[PDB]
This record gives C-alpha cells, structure tokens and sequence, in this order.
C-alpha cells in the first residue's frame, strides 16, 4: 500500500524548505 | 443564479489594492523593541533562525516572535526573501492571513512579531489522524483558493504552501504563516525554492514561472489532506522531482470522482493547461463539481461552522505544538550585516 510505504520513507516528518 | 457576486469580489479586490499599494509604498520599520517582550517558549525553528512564543509586558498579550540570525540569512542567501516576507506582510491584509504587528532589527538579529495561533500547525492534527474527510479537507481548501485570488491579484506568488505553513485559529479557521518566500512579481521569476514535495515541474526544471506554481501546490495539499501522504513521495528529494515532472499521479481508492477531476487539473505539468491558470483564472477552480457546496462569500465572512476545533487551554498554551531544544538569544556589541538588512 502506499500509505505503508509513505511511513517506511523517511518523509513523514515536518518538512524544511530547501531554503535558497 | 445571479453571479452578481463576482461584480461584489472584483469590486472588493480593487479596493484591497488600493490599501496594498498606500501601505506597500509607505512601509512600517522598527515598531518595536526586543526588551518589550519576554520570551517564553519556542514554537519553530529553521536553518538562520527560529519562531517563540512572547509575551508583550505592557500589554500582557501574546505573540509569536520570528528571529532571524543576519550573519546565517546571508551565508544562506536569504537577504532578499527576508526583506520581501516583511515587505509583504507589512502591506497586507486577508482573514486567513498571520498578521504582523511588529518588526525590529538590532546588531545580530531581525524580528518579526506576529499573531500568536494557539490550535497549531495543519501538519501535526493531520499526521495524528491519517487523513481528513472529503467535507474536511474542502474545507481548508476554500480558505486557501480565497487566499490565493487575494494574493495573485496583487501580485503575489507565496511559493510554500504546505500543512506545515498552515495554522489552525480558535474558530477552526485557517491562519497561513511563513511569507519567507513570497515575492511580488508582474511576470516571470526564476528562484529555486520551496519544498520538494510542493516544487510544480516548472521550478524544478529552471525555465521561469509564475502565480500558476501555487495553484499547483495546492493541488498537492488537497491530495494530502484527503490521502494523509502526499501524490509525489520518495526517500530523497531527487527523486520526488522525477515524479512531479513525469506527469503520472495515482490517486487513493476512497476520492471522489469529483476529488479526481479537480486534481488532475490542478496537478498539471505543463502549466498552461493548469486550473488556476487559464482563462477563467479561479473561477474554474470555483465553479468546481467538487466545491459545489461551497457557500465562498460564507467561508470568506467566517459564517460557516468548521469541523474541527483545537483545544484550547488559554492564553500562551503550547499544547498543540511540538517541543524544541532552547537557545539564548545573544546580541552582539557589533552590528553584523549593516548594510545588507539597511531596508528592513
Ligand atoms: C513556529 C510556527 N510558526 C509561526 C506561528 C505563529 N504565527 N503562531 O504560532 N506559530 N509563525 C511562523 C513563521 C512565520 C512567519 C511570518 C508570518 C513572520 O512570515 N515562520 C515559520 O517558519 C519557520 C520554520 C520553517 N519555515 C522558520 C523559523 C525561523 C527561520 C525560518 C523559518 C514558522 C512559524
């Protein structure tokens, strides 16, 4: 399922902008 | 079907522009001092800075306080997008915006003081509960096409729409934050930035873009909203951008057709066949199968009841935020970076 890969991403947290 | 409402929005969005541009023109500078406020807590934090929770002595009020550490906002070739943000913020005015009150400079530092809003960021409720029902998510996406259509009538791009970016008030109600990379622009601009799950396929690929990036984004934060991941996912960045820009999206079993219809849209590579960006603008996105239960002028007045309310606990409560290592905010004896933040 993609929601069980979506949690074996290492994505799941608060995200940064790249910034520059 | 009297669509004499739409004489009433362009009717209030000349208006907007005539107090934009007369605040625009004459902007407000060092309204405040850092010892007029007593730090509490932080709230965020970021590669040159950080956000904390304050509290204005005389008043007793609380706000959230954006610190910026000049030395690191030039290292990281932010100068620009520090002075647009305040720029920006300074000269607008929407009810699902963040509201500035106050902005300083001293010898180390930038500030930025601005409504406190104590329900949180969208990000953490929505990673709690999965995903968000169809009528929930429809919802917060209404607040965000009425924000969009106030900002891109004055030019404004906002470049990093995200749950993360998204506030929740009292009411339920939507309160965008962070104008970190928002800039005017009449036509084409070129910087690469935002978030890599929310970059549209023109930023990625370096060729020039405009307002239509953001109606893009929010094509993503629907999708994660009503999903709870978002349509373009990898370990690294470098592959989520080979998936933005294959023009391939799958979406969950449990969306509407209608949900489906909308995305795809939203969610076009070649920006000239984009919802938002055609020749209807976001009267396309309004007029929507989707968002026809939409009662926009309600949304827009706070009238309608929203499906989910934060506890609140009181005033200066930090519950519904994450918790973040404390640093002392040190001021130098020198003035560091004088000349590069002499407009701010
Ligand atoms: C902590 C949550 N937060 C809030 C909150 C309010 N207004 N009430 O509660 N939290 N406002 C934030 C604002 C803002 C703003 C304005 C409106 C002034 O543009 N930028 C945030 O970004 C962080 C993280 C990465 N973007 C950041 C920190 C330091 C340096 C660079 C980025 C976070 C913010």
């Amino acid at each position: 399922t993609t929601y069980a890969d979506f949690i074996a991403s290492g994505r799941t947290g608060r995200r940064n902008a790249i910034h520059d | 079907k009297k669509g004499s409402e739409q004489e009433s929005v362009k009717e209030f969005l000349a208006k907007a522009k005539e107090d934009f541009l007369k605040k625009w023109e004459n902007p407000a500078q060092n309204t405040a001092h850092l010892d007029q406020f007593e730090r509490i807590k932080t709230l965020g934090t970021g590669s040159f800075g950080r956000v904390m929770l304050v509290k204005h002595m005389e008043t007793g009020n609380h706000y959230a306080m954006k610190i910026l550490d000049k030395q690191k906002v030039v290292k990281l070739k932010q100068i620009e997008h520090t002075l647009n943000e305040k720029r920006i913020l300074q000269a607008v005015n929407f009810p699902f915006l963040v509201k500035l009150e106050f902005s300083f400079k001293d010898n180390s530092n930038l500030y930025m003081v601005m409504e406190y809003v104590p329900g949180g960021e969208m990000f953490s409720h929505l990673r709690r509960i999965g995903r968000f029902s169809e009528p929930h998510a429809r919802f917060y996406a209404a607040q965000i096409v009425l924000t969009f259509e106030y900002l891109h009538s004055l030019d404004l791009i906002y470049r990093d729409l995200k749950p993360e970016n998204l506030l929740i008030d009292q009411q339920g109600y939507i309160q965008v934050t962070d104008f970190g990379f928002a800039k005017r622009v009449k036509g084409r601009t070129w910087t690469l930035c935002g978030t890599p799950e929310y970059l549209a396929p023109e930023i990625i690929l370096s060729k020039g873009y405009n307002k239509a990036v953001d109606w893009w984004a929010l094509g993503v934060l629907i999708y994660e909203m009503a999903a709870g991941y978002p349509p373009f996912f990898a370990d690294q960045p470098i592959q989520i951008y080979e998936k933005i820009v294959s023009g391939k999206v799958r979406f969950p079993s449990h969306f509407s057709s209608d949900l489906k219809d909308l995305l795809r849209n939203l969610l076009q590579v070649d920006l000239t066949k984009r919802f938002g960006n055609l020749k209807n603008g976001v009267n396309d996105i309004k007029n929507h199968k989707w968002f026809a239960t939409t009662d926009w002028i309600a949304i827009y007045q706070r009238k309608v009841e929203a499906p989910f309310i934060p506890k609140f606990k009181g005033p200066g409560d930090t519950s519904n935020f994450d918790d973040y290592e404390e640093e002392e905010i040190r001021v130098s004896i020198n003035e560091k970076c004088g000349k590069e933040f002499s407009e701010f």
